[PDB]
RNA sequence: CGCGGGGUGGAGCAGCCUGGUAGCUCGUCGGGCUCAUAACCCGAAGGUCGUCGGUUCAAAUCCGGCCCCCGCAA
RNA sequence: CACAUGUUCC
RNA sequence: CGCGGGGUGGAGCAGCCUGGUAGCUCGUCGGGCUCAUAACCCGAAGGUCGUCGGUUCAAAUCCGGCCCCCGCAACCA
RNA sequence: CUCCGGGGACAGUGCCAGGUGGGGAGUUUGACUGGGGCGGUACACCUGUCAAACGGUAACGCAGGUGUCCUAAGGCGAGCUCAGGGAGGACAGAAACCUCCCGUGGAGCAGAAGGGCAAAAGCUCGCUUGAUCUUGAUUUUCAGUACGAAUACAGACCGUGAAAGCGGGGCCUCACGAUCCUUCUGACCUUUUGGGUUUUAAGCAGGAGGUGUCAGAAAAGUUACCACAGGGAUAACUGGCUUGUGGCGGCCAAGCGUUCAUAGCGACGUCGCUUUUUGAUCCUUCGAUGUCGGCUCUUCCUAUCAUUGUGAAGCAGAAUUCACCAAGCGUUGGAUUGUUCACCCACUAAUAGGGAACGUGAGCUGGGUUUAGACCGUCGUGAGACAGGUUAGUUUUACCCUAC
RNA sequence: GCGAUGUGAUUUCUGCCCAGUGCUCUGAAUGUCAAAGUGAAGAAAUUCAAUGAAGCGCGGGUAAACGGCGGGAGUAACUAUGACUCUCUUAAGGUAGCCAAAUGCCUCGUCAUCUAAUUAGUGACGCGCAUGAAUGGAUGAACGAGAUUCCCACUGUCCCU
RNA sequence: CGGUCGUCCGACCUGGGUAUAGGGGCGAAAGACUAAUCGAACCAUCUAGUAGCUGGUUCCCUCCAAAGUUUCCCUCAGGA
């Protein structure tokens, strides 16, 4: 799908519809210092082997796209999450597309 | 080894008498297993000097 | 296969 | 799960070599005085098979 | 009768999935070189893509029913 | 660096 | 999933670096040479330098975002 | 002043870290299945049918589609009517473009199918992001539990239109995911421990990273050296049902048969029989009914090979066919192959077909299938596999009852 | 000499292939890397950055290492086979030998012999489903309580008891 | 056990002593032998191991009285 990078919708801390910058929400790293983390080190420690399962029957072949939100209020600066229905293609703002041109 | 029982070879066992796996091993396998050609550079008739 | 036939024992 | 031959050959007790019969260690003279500086006269009593 | 696969200048081939331009080896034909053949040089043609239908803006390309051949299922 | 071969009669 | 390094004339690589420079080989065509296919020399065409944004008087070059590829190292929904 | 030499701050040892490591250890090798395996997903959904006019309703039933795609193919507003056909006009023809008429949809709506739609839900423009945030209730599968999807609402903030209104995705029927863990976001929020500050970490709420075996284990094979609990719920054999297949017999008669359809044949259809063939099913048997042949022996059937009694030929004699009664009596010796089957030699009156748990192993044999040892060919990295060949491979018991 | 292998006397040979999986060799030219140690930011935990061995990635050797070693067509003057030629492909496309074999489905392959009659045996033919060279090929003097075919003699195996 | 068989001067047979002990030994190699037990010996213990799988489950009378159907589960001989 396209999406633009651009988009006035409902802002939750300001109570009502402001442009909103957009993109793609990436996942972050794993810290280290996690509980379940830390858990699972102590747990991996020592012998006995590999204690916690590893998923290996990987299925879908798509993801959730997520939308990272942006206030473009100088003072509000407030992000959130918006899902979109799963879709192998995404891109951001691009070909905007006529209707009906002589193409080649 | 190969008429001999793949209990008690490596190169054992199968309805053909045959190796079934290449006979160069290296020195770093462990007891039990470095069995055949141990560390060969070159394996085979010679030729020359 | 079917069997072999009995070679029984004690028992 | 078996202990193949080439194992069975390092604990001994039957591939032990057979020396009931040898007549002893074939080695050369100890070192002495003699070898160092000078020489010493040895006489050949006898050749036997081990 | 079933599944996997191919058919294309005369013999063999590429080009399809990502369609916008059909190329090449041998071969046929004409001329040159030779007294003549061969070899070599110059020039030109030959490809409805097996059939039907749909699609897309267009079908060799994507899809479905059907003919032949290679070996397979019983 | 290639120049292979063209049935018999006078 | 992370690191490293690569995307460039019709094809390949150089130039990137210490920013002003897009060159060479094979290939297309033309001319000269050969008994001629070849060989040899010159000239003409042949690049948004993988894409976008920012920096700079100046980047294909510096940085970040996206696509693809190779190597290695990984894997608690 | 080191016993002599030779090495020497290197071997080597202890502890960590990385590589390698079926040598060794533990474990796994899904389910449905007209046995199992193989093939497929009927394992998660949706459309028409099955489906017997509420609804629901099965099979590895039939025809199909799906794990998407869309910054618009979403939401309003405005303006038009499509497919097709006819008639015309230089290029222009069957169709390139213009004009007129008919045109209930025969077009199109993102797709397979069904329903639905004409001043629209279709085509073209204008503006936008209701594809935004937050409580509840209900429907759908349902246990009336979830997930997903949807339906009416409520509070906001909006878009659009002059406005009534419509919109919190796609005209509807489908396109998706629990716990735990991780990541992001939201707060003048809670704890971080005896108190205070700051990192950090743990909490609340809302999204995402997936379990397709789709209410969600982390998972390769072989055993012919095999083992256990079981299963006739489930296969190989006999017996049962059926006769698709095989074999056998009638009707019609178009014709062959020199002239003649039925002396003898006989196309196209059609009606039947059989369990001496193979298929189909799993009813009986897996706390065992000894799984092929050959030898020997007893009896039975006729769909009659020969012999007997008879009829008809396109039967001069002779010979040979066809038809009826007819199972009384006979149906051989051998080469090859374990063979059933099959072919050949010879004789004969003829050398017909079969049943009795595909008669018959406490009657015989062990040649072959079908253990464990081996050889060869193909396949597999491998252990090993082969309705692929070759070789050697323990055939137990009556003295019980019945029958003779 | 010891240890680990493969084949299996004598004679004659031991064809080609390192593309794959193994084995082995070179390397700061290095693409990667853990612990430890070094430097920097931070109040510190912590984070970042360079360095960082072996092993791979790269480049050679090895098949008496595991193993493997093609297909589609036309072509001499009767026709056929067809040396020969064209062409696609891989690392090589099976060379010397051998064969209906303990290895061949078709198959009881075809020919000759053995028989009155042979799916048996022997000798040849090779398009060989799926033969083939130390996963050894061919050969086979002597020998084998190894597996088959035929002949003389011999006999109750049998006629037929 | 009988007849018939292979070998019988050397890789021959055999007594006693001794060494190798179980995931071990040993094996001219058959998954063979290891005290009638070997594809992992025997004894004791964990152990009364587990079994969705077979078998059995003990006196009388009276009253009431079924289901092999929905959904889910690596669920199909079983459970909720
Ligand atoms: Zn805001």
């Amino acid at each position: 799908v396209n999406v633009p990078k651009t988009r006035r919708t409902f802002c939750k801390k300001c109570g009502k519809h402001q442009p909103h910058k957009v993109t793609q929400y990436k996942k972050g790293k794993d810290s280290l210092y996690a509980q379940g983390k830390r858990r699972y080190d102590r747990k991996q420690s020592g012998y006995g082997g590999q204690t916690k399962p590893i998923f290996r029957k990987k299925a879908k072949t798509t993801k959730k796209i997520v939308l990272r939100l942006e206030c473009v209020e100088p003072n509000c600066r407030s992000k959130r999450m918006l899902a979109i229905k799963r879709c192998k293609h995404f891109e951001l703002g691009g070909d905007k597309k006529r209707k009906g041109q002589v193409i080649q | 080894g190969v008429a001999m029982n793949p209990v008690e070879h490596p190169f054992g066992g199968g309805n053909h008498q045959h190796i079934g796996k290449p006979s160069t091993i290296r020195r770093d396998a462990p007891a039990g297993r470095k069995v055949g050609l141990i560390a060969a550079r070159r394996t085979g008739r010679l030729r020359g000097t | 296969g079917r069997g072999r036939g009995r070679g029984r024992g004690r028992g | 799960g078996r202990v193949i031959r080439g194992q069975r050959k390092g604990a001994g007790s039957v591939f032990r070599a057979h020396v009931k019969h040898r007549k002893g260690a074939a080695r050369l003279r100890a070192v002495d005085f003699a070898e160092r500086h000078g020489y010493i006269k040895g006489i050949v009593k006898d050749i036997i098979h081990d």
